[PDB]
């Protein structure tokens, strides 16, 4: 599978985001799914991933109860609804995609990925 | 004799479907899930409860039925290990209602449920035993018209159960379910006028007791092997996932266990009492090979088509929100063989009411399903018990039959 | 799998004020029956407050009505619980939970064991 990510941009503290990451290809269903984040010289870090099946989503510290990770079987959508988006979210998002798997913090157990969309947020 | 057998299978398989659809339409996966270590109580209830010695009672009961002194023996004995082991399992659940919640649930929310059942359980035991009297007797027929009124009842309880007390509502009525077939039992047995109603009267004697006390043992050994086992399997998944995950693995188990159970009394009547007359081992293993024979493919085939429908099942008994499962069925569908499999030499071991191989069977099983829930459930989810299922009776059917062997020699 | 986090809770005077706010990463979050319990050591969850999914439709315990308000802002997924006029009897860890109306049914909104979607918990202390 291909994931092509998109929906980023710069916004205001405060204000609400929804990044997109289309995958292309077969037997999405089974595939789980990961949303990363990484800053500009900094490796890359956990902000949310989604079970296979879809039934458990997973959140980081800094992200649970702001951020909410969904999918779309129907589209091959991978969504993240951000809301009250702050200047510590400011990074390059990435997708990924790993089959059976979608319940790791690691960014090694996630085979295809995304080319990544930047999110600036100012004030 | 046996058509009112299979009446009463098909009205219970048909109520327990419709109940289990409600369930999983009203509740989604994560009702299934938390419903399942609740379930899985109440079958335990059905069967350890007022001492579990309702196959001893009917057993006894045919023996005896033509010496009045000792018929009455039997079932006055029956009696007061029901009532005092009934009113134990009332204390039981009043006193220690919050930790029986937590085992069961993870939290101590579900106390006054716990408790509502030291009340229930007194219809569980108190409605087995009219029942097993009346299969003492001979009654099919009464026997069944009460199983068809109480699922019939069971319905009606668990529909207004739930919809009042909404999810905790739900829970009560699959108690109540196998509760409330004490009233049509007991209307049955006293208008059909097949036992003398003073014969119920609690008395004690110490030889039936400690016969009967022989199933009792074997009831108390079922009780804490498989379903402690599937208890803690439940709970690992859902700490490590979620509930949700742990409804996906249980509407598998719920499906399989529709087909599974008409199958169980194609070999129940028609082999165990076979199984107990013969005493040759060429005998034995005449028909330990031929009851394979038949079971295996008959489930190979009716597992194979429900693989072949898993998208409809799923659709049809459970809702589209658990199409997540259709993965989950080729692994759960081939533990269902082996499992069934497996069955005919435990029916075996119950056959000779070894004590000794039936604790030995139901440990294997117990851990088996614990080492390979350690290593799949916390990688793989959902998917992990079902293959630990799998793996668990793969195992173990290949033991059953290397125990077999060397016994048989 | 809808996940809450509780914000607020302390230290207040007796007769004081607080606010306590819980937040919920999830999808359809408007589609979920919400409420508020409280629990001291030992004892079970007790209800508080609750609102519904439609019309905002509120409920609370005889022991809180006139001085708690619960609310929500389905836009940002989070609940509020206004607390007013605190006495020592209100010294617990409340718990924000969230379930879906069939789950309460018709007279089972205040079971904490019908909501099986739970919250952190955060420490509210009243002095004297």
């Amino acid at each position: 599978v291909q994931l092509v990510e998109s929906g980023g941009g710069l916004v205001q503290a405060g204000d609400s985001l929804t990044l997109s990451c289309a995958a292309s290809g077969r037997t999405a269903y089974r595939y789980g799914m990961g949303w990363f984040r990484q800053h500009p010289g900094k490796e890359r870090e956990f902000v949310a991933s989604i079970w296979w099946t879809g039934t458990t989503t997973y959140y980081a510290d800094s992200v649970k109860g702001r951020f909410t990770i969904s999918r779309d079987d129907v589209k091959n959508m991978v969504y993240l609804q951000m809301n009250s988006l702050k200047p510590e979210d400011t990074a390059v998002y990435y997708c990924a995609a790993k089959f059976y798997g979608g319940n790791s913090k690691r960014p090694g157990d996630y085979a295809y990925w995304g080319q990544g969309t930047q999110v600036t947020v100012s004030s | 004799a046996s058509l009112w057998t299979a009446a009463s299978t098909l009205v219970k398989i048909g109520a327990g479907l419709l109940v289990g659809k409600l369930l999983a339409v009203s509740f989604g996966p994560a009702g299934l899930g938390l419903a399942a270590n609740f379930r899985q109580l109440i079958t335990v209830l059905g069967v350890l409860a007022g001492a579990g010695i309702f196959n001893g009672v009917t057993k006894y009961v045919a023996q005896y039925h033509d010496n009045p002194q000792q018929l009455r023996r039997v079932v006055g004995t029956s009696s007061a290990m029901v009532l005092g082991f009934s009113t134990l399992m009332a204390l039981v659940f009043v006193l220690a209602a919050a930790p029986i919640s937590q085992g069961l649930f993870g939290n101590t929310d579900y106390q006054g449920l716990v408790r509502l059942v030291a009340l229930v359980q007194m219809g569980i035991a108190w409605g087995n035993l009219l029942l097993a009297l009346m299969k003492g007797f001979r009654d099919a027929a009464g026997n069944a018209l009460s199983l068809i009124v109480g699922s019939l009842i069971g319905v009606l309880a668990y529909y207004v159960s739930y919809r009042l007390g909404g999810y905790e509502g739900a829970l009560l009525g699959l108690a109540l379910i196998p509760a409330l077939v004490v009233i049509p039992a007991a209307i049955m047995l006293i208008k059909r006028g097949v036992i003398p109603l003073s014969y119920l009267k609690p008395s004690w004697d110490n030889g039936l007791a400690g016969q009967l006390s022989k199933f009792t043992l074997m009831a108390l050994i079922t009780s804490v092997t498989l379903p402690v086992a599937y208890i803690m399997m439940r709970k690992l998944l859902a700490a490590q996932y979620s509930w949700d995950e742990v409804g996906i693995w249980q509407g598998v188990s719920s499906i399989s266990d529709a087909y599974l159970q008409f199958i169980t009394a194609s070999f129940s009547v028609y082999l165990l009492p076979t199984l107990s007359r013969l005493t040759e081992k060429r005998d034995i293993t005449r028909e330990v090979v031929k009851s394979l024979k038949f079971v295996l493919p008959a489930v190979a085939a009716a597992s194979f088509t429900v693989w072949l429908l898993r998208d409809f099942a799923i659709w049809l008994l459970l809702s589209n929100k658990f199409t997540a499962m259709r993965d989950l069925f080729a692994w759960q569908l081939v533990g269902d063989v082996l499992k069934v499999g497996a069955y005919v030499f435990g029916y075996l071991v119950i056959a000779k009411a070894s004590l000794r191989f039936y604790i030995l069977a139901e440990v294997s099983q117990f851990t088996l399903l614990m080492v390979f829930a350690h290593w799949l459930i916390p990688a793989h989810g959902a998917l992990g018990a079902a293959q630990a299922y799998m793996a668990t009776y793969i195992v173990y059917f290949s033991l059953c039959c290397g125990v077999f062997l060397l016994w048989r020699r | 799998q809808v996940q809450l986090v509780e914000s607020g809770g302390g230290l207040v005077q007796a007769g004081g004020s607080l606010g306590l706010s819980c937040a919920a990463s999830g999808r359809t979050f408007s589609n979920y029956v919400m409420a508020w319990f409280r629990q001291a050591p030992g004892k079970e969850r007790e209800f508080v407050a609750r609102i519904s999914e439609s019309r905002g439709t509120t409920d609370y315990a005889d022991s809180v009505k006139g001085r708690f308000t619960i609310s929500r802002d389905n836009a940002k997924n989070t609940i509020y619980l206004q607390m007013n006029s605190l006495n020592p009897g209100d010294t617990a860890v409340y718990s924000c939970a969230a379930t879906l109306p069939a789950w309460t049914g018709i007279i089972g909104g205040r079971r904490p064991g019908n909501y099986p979607y739970w919250g952190q918990g955060t420490q509210v202390t009243v002095s004297s």
